């Protein structure tokens, strides 16, 4: 019963294949190895960190969609390296960028097949 | 090892407790629980359970168990929790423990039962016999010389009569009947009966009374008109006296018992004499649920029918079941022999010492051999494969 | 229920009713039980030969040569008298009662065969009580091995007694219930300063001890007796609950577990309200 | 306790994204309707995992799929005493988790509890309702949590000295 | 009217003269080949397990979840149970990770007497006998193995062809997903067995086994 | 079950569809002769204290028509002879209970004429009335016999306590 | 105008010629056909022949006959002969569920989507007297999830889990005949890939012609909405909501649409050739514990009268069970600052 060991279902050919507030903007720009990614997204962390309470609806307010809708997968993967009050000011950066983008920016968040 | 495993039968009204190995329960205690009535500090151990719990003055007496089922884990918890360190005083690490289920249990109420017993009490070991199962082994005692885990059993405590068919220790869910008729029915009966004709028994006594005589004189006769005859005839003979005091007098009240010590128990027989909803004598109720059981096991079942219960009590109580189905079963294979020869059926029913704790004492005979611990499920297994082994809890003894 | 019974129900009740019955001019019963106690304890009552009119009495503890080194014999003696009996085979004290020959008031001897166990104890204790009562010291500890993994430590010293238990949690959860347990011993001098002082490490064993074991899930509480509870006074009571201490202390932990229990089965039946509730 | 309303705001949003469902029968097996975030055999079907954290302890992973969600939530347990109570709660519910029909019986691994949020959930009750049940539980767990601890103490207090002053 | 040892002709006359026809039902399972209109006597098996197989061995897993069913008193109603929830896993290890880790596949089934079970990994379970034999202690290689030696025993210029036309009959053939069960044993059994293992010729091995959607009298419409 | 009378013959008549039997009887009626020693009225209140009981009665013969009536009679005379306080009193209170016109089959107030058959005529009907009152006047006599101990005043309690009971649940003043 | 046939979703609807009988099915293996008398809605019809949930429904208008598709595989035409729906089978050779169905719009094909990742267009060959079907493979490579033909009966969009929007051609010149030019291209032979959108994620949920069919709009679950003009090269217009994804999309003009979701409540969305730009138009439904009409998320939508062209009506049905239908004038009044082309 070995045989049935093996996932033939890897080989079907079927089976799916893909084919301060100047500080933000800046970061923003040109988004991409998890390294080069990574890299990207630190930058971006970086400065999202080193914003007041007070100056982020600010620099939200002042990014087109296509722009919220990044910062708010960036916001995201900020989420997946907790360290000090980076957490609680990351929880501040989703707020605005919720109001701003509405849920929708979440939803492509999930949606994006090529992600930061 | 060398300590005897523990050995409880929680019933709705009664739970008999004691170790593993010995002839009888070391209590039998009322299956209630007395509390005060959030809860805060160390509030939730200011209770009692049985007779210590009946009548506290400043507790509310609580029954965990409805229907010989748990209904109130949080209390039935507790009260395991006095069962365990306050009357048998054992190390419950230190014992296997074998408790007993109604049949039609759940097999979510054994891990919850499982549950309480490993995560609270840590035991070692766990095995939930079904209580019918028990009552067959019980047996083994008396009348029978090859001994088998198929039977039925009629189990009658103070709710509803069980009549219970197993086939090789395991019950055959499908064909269980219940009557409507128990302990409290012929309590409630005689009460009347006493009611009727004596007087000076003190209404806030009634109960106590009717029970007191249904235990102390009550029995079952082979026929009505010859034994109200003999009341009648030779009163001096049958008639009993029994003395009592009030409680707000202390006055000793006497009364006499008559006709009520047999027409009691008769209600199993001639239902209609009390429920006016139920009329199935006993016997062809027990009749009916073999009938209903696979063919190729309906004779043995009629040759090993076995008694549980303190309503099974009564004297003749069996005797008087045999006769009556002995009839009802020959009568049915005199008119298949006109309408055209099946072999007479073998109906007996088996009757020993051990029939008000038959159950407990089953479970002490089975707890208190190697066997038994070859199938408890251990505290490894549980942990390691989780509660949903104590599901099923293999039969064995043969 | 909060402190454990020192007394046994089992022995109490089966001497209750057979010297009742005998009274009674009843004729007397067969009896056969074989039942157990907390720490290993084993106890059998049976008609010795066959004669129902003599009720035997027996408790086996696997620890008993550890407590026959410190006076348990003398004490047993000193308490039962007559109605001690050799021990029968597989026990260690045996207690014979004559149904034929039973005193007016049965409540004294009904009452001390049910402290049977706490008596097979109480001599270490009264031993090192002495000790210190006479200056008496520099002697040697008591070892007592009352569990097969569990052992308990007299010891007497200038104004004061010792009794250090090692214990053990088959459950890891119960080590840290049984922490938060131990913690409040430890300070249970604030609302008694004459009081015993309890101490607890929790993984090694005191300075004071040796071939001790160590392990995550053993635990070492130590009782610091002074005179007001070890003198002739005191002395009965404080044995009461010093030797019940350790079986005190797990029995808590597991209706700890059992409140817990309670509370879970609310909150999750709460749960499940509101989960309904979202069903249109 | 600044920090919380916050969190969960976050985490309720990204709940409500994720909680669009609808019923997909499989690519893979004839006649077989299987939680493709379960059985994860079509990635196309498959959204892209995310996590709210409050810091760097408590945190919430929300994996969706076109037809079920699993949220797995990593509780806070600041001593060993709500450690193994938390342990023990989510131990309880999990054990009755045919009861709590979108509870998982067991967690992912490195989380201390997690739902499975199926379509067929969605449509058996309000979706807006399940998000809103989620958000409710991980603040009532918390209270409990606390209740419990506080229970603990307070037993073992007067259970010290119950056996002290008798002495 | 013939059941092997042709209906098998008879059924796959769904306008195909050439296929292998797995039928299964209450007594017992054959893979009968059948050949531009004839059914080749040779190259015909049984396999000895079936719908009362299966029907018997959920009674026992439904005893180990705490169900007392008299294997007796209660067989009809069983297979009533078996009918209605189960069916064949496409990826046991995967199934199991469901039924251990969810509820996903908890399903309440009323008995006669009004009491209400709970049914969950022994929906699948319980029709695996049919791939292991050696689970309902039958000795065998199972449906699956068992059809894949009985093509690759038969000439080889009609395998192709074969392969791509098995169709099953007999109603223990109706577990959802059991089409696919067998293509994806096959697909294994080809890949070991006979590509030696090369995971790059096996897109070019193509398996066809059909589900009858027209289908409750076809011995009749054959 | 219940038990039935065993006084039906081949060649007993039939009064309306109840049975003609004899009855030792210094009273008047169309009874016939007694034929043996035991009579109707014997099985009735031999058989009462535990036919009285019983809810549901399986009519077998007409013999058994004649056994319901009476047995439902004797629960009428011992809510009579419960109040008494004397044999005597009890053997005139009788008398006057058995002369009191009870309504017949087919009579409103008669309980089971669903069963039992009306007189299909104005001389059936004079002679069923006649044997009825016949009947209740001895049974009521016999009865008083048993239900008063040796010690007058002295109702039986043992007869008195089945007062409230009715056989299958039936009345002949309800 | 909400109306609840039950509690449950309906997972799918078709309504006949007069817009007098709706077909639904009822989360089931069946399809329901109720009908008004008066004000109240009564059950005319239970068609039941699916093994599994019926996923698709629609109603060829003159010849009436109902299509339905369902995760049995199957395929049945209904045929109304007296007073009762007789099924008639068709094999789609298909071994997954059917995602969904449309009749092309001279009746003479239907088309169904499913999980075996291709398209099924069926006819039917009397020479045979029975229905056939070709397939339509290259290069859906996931689970079709919705179709919508062409005024001309030949191009047939459709949408997929793969992400992608596409026109194909379902040309069967045994049952029509050469198709005239298009912009959408001149080559039309069966299965001709006409038009494929540019994205690389959200599953595309609905999709849906314009009344002249120069126009391919669709929704998918990345929350955007988009429509290829084909009178501008095929130019893509893109537009990002702020809200949850919309399952179901319907043009009610040449330059609006109208749609539906998971936020519950329909919205507008109108076109603007000129800068080939998409406009959110706003919340139709303006006022559980919802705002909105339905209670949970809508699913499909269709123009009830006045056809797509110059729509008057619109039916909405979704997860809640329950059937809303909206007037398009009425809605122009309770917002005054609506625009519709
Ligand atoms: N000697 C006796 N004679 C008659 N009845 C008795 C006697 N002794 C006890 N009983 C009755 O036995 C009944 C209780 O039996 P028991 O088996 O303990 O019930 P349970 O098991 O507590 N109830 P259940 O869960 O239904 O089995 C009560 O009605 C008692 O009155
Ligand atoms: N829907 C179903 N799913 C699973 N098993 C089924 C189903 N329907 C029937 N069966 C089983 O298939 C067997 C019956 O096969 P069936 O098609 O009736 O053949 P038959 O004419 O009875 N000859 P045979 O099956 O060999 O007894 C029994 O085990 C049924 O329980
Ligand atoms: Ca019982
Ligand atoms: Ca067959």
């Amino acid at each position: 019963a070995r045989f049935r060991k093996v996932d033939v279902d890897e080989y079907d050919e079927n089976k799916f294949v893909d084919e301060m507030t100047a500080a933000l903007q800046a970061a923003l720009k040109n988004p991409p190895s998890q390294a080069v990614k990574d890299r990207a997204g630190s930058i971006v962390l970086k400065v999202l960190i080193s914003f007041k309470a007070n100056d982020i609806e600010k620099a939200v307010q002042s990014l087109d969609k296509n722009g919220v809708d990044l910062l708010m997968k960036y916001i995201y993967k900020g989420f997946e390296s907790p360290s000090d009050n980076s957490s609680a000011v990351l929880l501040q950066w989703h707020e605005k960028a919720l109001a701003a983008g509405g849920v929708g920016s979440i939803v492509r968040v999930l949606t994006a097949r090529k992600t930061v | 090892g060398r300590l005897p495993a523990c050995v409880v039968d929680c019933g709705t009204g009664y739970t008999k407790l004691g170790y593993a190995g010995n002839t009888e329960p070391q209590f039998i205690i009322p299956s209630c629980i007395a509390i005060k009535e959030v809860m805060k500090g160390v509030d939730d151990l200011d209770f009692f359970i049985g007779d210590e719990a009946i009548e506290k003055p400043t507790y509310a007496t609580k029954w965990p168990i409805r229907h010989g089922i748990v209904e109130d884990w949080d209390l039935m918890e507790r009260f395991m929790e006095q069962v365990i360190f306050k009357y048998l005083r054992a190390e419950p690490e230190d014992h296997y423990f074998l408790l007993t289920e109604p049949p039609l249990n759940t097999p979510e109420n054994r891990e919850y039962t499982a549950e309480i017993m490993f995560e609270s009490f840590n035991v070692p070991g766990l095995y939930i016999a079904v209580q019918a199962v028990l009552a067959l082994a019980a047996s083994w005692t008396s009348q029978v010389g090859e001994r088998t885990l198929t039977g039925t059993v009629i189990d009658s405590g103070d709710g509803v009569t069980h009549v219970i068919p197993v086939a090789e220790g395991y019950v055959i869910g499908s064909c269980i009947k219940h009557i409507p008729i128990a302990g409290r029915d012929i309590t409630y009966f005689i009460q009347q009966l006493l009611r009727d004709r004596e007087v000076g028994i003190p209404p806030e006594q009634s109960l106590e009374t009717a029970k007191a005589v249904k235990e102390r004189y009550s029995y079952v006769c082979p026929d009505l008109v010859k034994e109200f005859n003999k009341y009648d005839t030779d009163g001096s003979k049958w008639i009993k006296q029994y003395t009592g005091i009030n409680a707000i007098s202390k006055k000793e009240f006497s009364i006499d018992v008559g006709y009520e010590r047999f027409l009691g128990p008769e209600i199993f027989f001639h239902p209609e004499f009390a429920n006016p909803d139920f009329t199935q004598p006993i016997s062809e109720v027990v009749d009916e649920v073999i009938q209903n059981c696979p063919i190729d096991v309906r004779r043995p079942l009629y040759k090993n029918i076995v008694l549980s219960g303190g309503s099974t009590m009564f004297r003749d109580f069996g005797r008087r079941l045999q006769r009556d189905l002995k009839r009802t079963v020959d009568a049915r294979l005199k008119l298949s022999e006109e309408l055209s020869k099946p072999k007479p059926i073998d109906v007996q029913v088996i009757t020993h010492h051990m029939q008000r704790y038959a159950v407990w004492f089953g479970g002490s005979m089975l707890a208190s051999t190697p066997e038994f611990y070859q199938v408890c499920h251990t505290k490894k297994d549980y942990e390691e494969i989780g509660p949903s082994i104590c599901r099923h809890n293999p039969v064995f003894g043969v | 229920m909060i402190l454990l019974e020192v007394n046994n129900r089992i022995i109490e009740e089966t001497l209750a009713l057979k010297f009742e019955n005998a009274a009674a001019g009843n004729k007397p019963e067969a009896v056969e039980v074989t039942f157990a106690d907390f720490d290993g304890v084993l106890y059998h009552i049976s008609n010795p030969n066959g004669d129902k009119t003599k009720v035997m009495v027996s408790i086996s503890l696997k620890f008993y040569k550890e407590l026959q080194a410190h006076g348990a014999d003398e004490l047993l003696k000193r308490v039962y008298g007559s109605y001690l009996v050799n021990p029968e085979s597989g026990y260690n004290v045996s207690l014979l009662y004559d149904l034929e020959n039973l005193p007016a008031s049965k409540d004294s001897i009904v009452h001390q065969a049910g402290m049977l166990k706490r008596n097979c104890f109480a001599s270490v204790f009264e031993k090192y009580f002495q000790f210190q009562e006479e200056g008496k010291e520099g002697e040697n500890r008591a070892v007592i091995h009352y569990r097969d993994d569990e052992t308990m430590y007299v010891e007497s010293k200038k104004d004061r007694v010792t009794v250090v238990f090692s214990t053990v949690f088959k459950d890891d959860d119960d080590v840290v219930i049984g922490k938060v347990f131990m913690q409040e011993f430890k300070e249970g001098r604030r609302a008694s300063h004459t009081a015993p002082q309890v101490l607890f490490s929790h993984r090694e064993p005191p300075l004071e001890l040796t071939d001790a074991a160590v392990g995550d899930n053993i635990g070492y509480i130590t009782f610091v007796l002074f005179p007001r509870h070890t003198n002739a006074s005191a002395r009965d009571n404080t044995i009461n609950l010093i030797h019940t201490f350790r079986d005190y202390l797990h029995y808590h932990i597991k209706c700890s577990k059992a409140y817990i229990h309670t509370r879970m089965r609310a909150k999750t039946s709460d749960f499940l309200k509101v989960l309904n509730r979202a069903r249109p | 306790t600044a920090t919380l309303r916050p969190y969960l705001s976050a985490v309720r949003a990204t709940l409500q994204a994720a909680l669009c469902l609808e019923n997909f029968s499989s690519q893979v097996v004839e006649r077989h309707n299987k939680p493709e975030v379960e059985v994860r055999s079509s990635k196309e079907l498959l959204l892209q995992p995310v996590t709210i954290s409050r810091n760097e302890k408590e945190k919430v992973l929300i994996e969706g799929s076109i037809n079920s969600v699993r949220v797995s939530i990593a509780v806070k347990q600041a001593d060993e005493i709500e450690k193994i109570l938390c342990h023990k709660f989510m131990r309880f519910m999990m054990m009755r988790a045919e009861n709590f029909f979108i509870l998982r019986r067991k967690p992912v691994e490195g989380y201390d509890i997690s739902f499975l949020i199926t379509n067929f959930h969605t449509e058996q009750m309000y979706k807006h309702k399940l998000v809103d049940f989620v958000i409710h539980f991980m603040e009532e767990i918390d209270k409990e949590i606390s209740e419990m601890k506080l229970s603990v103490n307070a037993r073992a207090r007067i259970v010290a000295e119950e056996f002290l002053k008798n002495f | 009217t013939e059941p092997p040892m042709i209906q098998a002709v008879l059924t796959l006359y769904q306008g195909l003269l050439t296929g292998v026809v797995v039928d299964s039902g209450d007594g017992v399972t054959h893979i009968c080949p059948v050949y531009e209109g004839f059914s080749l006597p040779h190259l015909t098996r049984r396999l000895d397990i079936a719908g009362r197989d299966i029907t018997r061995y959920l009674i026992k897993l439904l005893l180990l979840r705490g169900y007392a069913f008299n294997h007796s008193a209660d067989f009809e109603t069983v297979r009533m149970i078996k009918e209605k929830l189960c069916y064949v896993g496409y990826n046991i290890e995967q199934e199991q990770k469901l039924a251990l880790e969810t509820t996903v596949l908890v399903e309440s089934y009323t008995l006669p007497d009004g009491r209400i079970i709970k049914v969950g990994g022994e929906r699948f379970e319980a029709p695996e006998a049919l791939f292991q034999p050696h689970l309902i202690n039958v000795e065998g290689v199972g449906v699956a193995e068992l059809l894949f030696n009985t093509i690759q025993a038969a000439d080889i210029d009609t395998r192709s062809e074969f392969y791509k036309h098995i169709v099953l009959s007999g109603g223990s053939t109706m577990y959802p997903g059991l089409p696919s069960r067998l293509e994806r044993e096959l697909k294994q059994l080809y890949l070991e067995r006979v590509l030696k293992g090369d995971v790059e010729k096996l897109s070019k091995f193509k398996i066809r086994i059909e589900d009858p959607p027209r289908r409750k009298h076809m011995v009749f419409l054959g | 079950p219940a038990y039935h009378s065993s006084l039906m013959d081949p060649d007993t008549k039939l009064i309306g569809n109840m049975a003609l039997l004899p009855i030792r009887s210094q009273f008047k009626g169309p009874a016939p002769r007694e034929t043996k020693d035991t009579d109707i009225v014997d099985e009735a209140i031999y058989y009462f204290k535990a036919n009285v009981f019983f809810k549901n009665y399986e009519i077998k013969n007409e013999a058994d028509r004649t056994l319901i009536y009476i047995t439902l009679y004797i629960s009428e005379c011992l809510k009579k002879l419960q109040k008494c306080n004397s044999k005597s009193q009890g053997e005139k209170e009788m008398y006057t209970l058995g002369i009191t016109n009870f309504p017949i089959p087919g009579e409103p107030g008669f309980p089971l004429n669903a069963i039992y058959a009306k007189p299909a005529n104005k001389q059936e009907d004079e002679v069923m009335r006649a044997y009825l009152q016949q009947l209740r006047q001895e049974t009521g006599l016999r009865l008083c016999e048993k239900v008063f101990d040796p010690q007058n005043d002295k109702p039986s309690k043992w007869w008195t306590c089945f007062v409230k009971r009715q056989f299958m649940n039936k009345s002949l003043s309800g | 105008a909400y109306h609840s046939f039950l509690v449950e979703p309906i997972s799918c609807h078709a309504w006949n010629k007069d817009r007098t009988q709706i077909a639904i099915c009822p989360n089931n293996h069946e399809v329901h056909i109720y009908e008004k008398s008066g004000n109240k809605w009564v059950q005319v019809h239970e068609l039941k022949e699916h093994n599994g949930q019926v996923t698709g429904v629609d109603w060829a208008p003159d010849s009436n006959r109902i299509v339905t598709c369902g995760t049995d595989r199957n395929a049945y035409v209904w045929t109304l002969k007296g007073r009762t729906w007789k099924p008639t089978l068709v094999i789609l050779r298909i071994n997954r569920a059917a995602r969904c169905v449309r009749w092309a719009p001279n009746e003479k094909k239907f088309a169904v989507g499913s999980g075996s990742r291709v398209i099924s267009i069926c006819y039917f060959e009397q020479e045979n007297d029975w229905w056939v079907c070709k397939h339509i493979k290259k290069p859906i490579r996931s689970t079709v999830l919705s179709l919508d033909w062409h005024p001309n009966s030949v191009l047939l969009a459709a949408g997929s889990c793969d992400f992608k929007c596409r026109i194909f051609s379902a040309y069967i010149k045994e049952v029509e005949e050469r198709p005239a030019p298009t912009p959408w291209g001149s080559k039309m032979p069966f299965g001709e890939l006409m038009f494929e959108s540019s994205s690389s994620c959200g599953w595309v949920h609905g999709v849906c012609f314009s009344a002249n069919g120069s126009r391919v709009a669709w929704v998918s679950h990345d929350s955007t909405v988009c429509l290829a003009d084909a009178d501008k090269k095929m130019a893509v217009a893109t537009l990002a909501s702020e809200t949850l994804p919309l399952l179901a999309v319907t043009f009610i003009t040449e330059s609006s649409l109208v749609a539906a979701g998971h936020d519950c409540f329909p919205v507008l969305f109108t076109y603007d050739s000129a800068a080939g730009k998409l406009s959110f138009g706003g919340r139709l439904d303006v006022p559980a514990g919802l705002d909105s009409l339905h209670k949970n998320s809508v699913s499909q939508i269709s123009v009830l009268s006045g056809g797509k062209a110059k729509c008057s009506q619109f039916c909405t049905t979704g997860m809640d069970g329950g059937m809303s239908i909206w007037d398009v004038r009425s809605l122009e009044s309770a917002l005054k600052d609506l625009k519709i082309v």
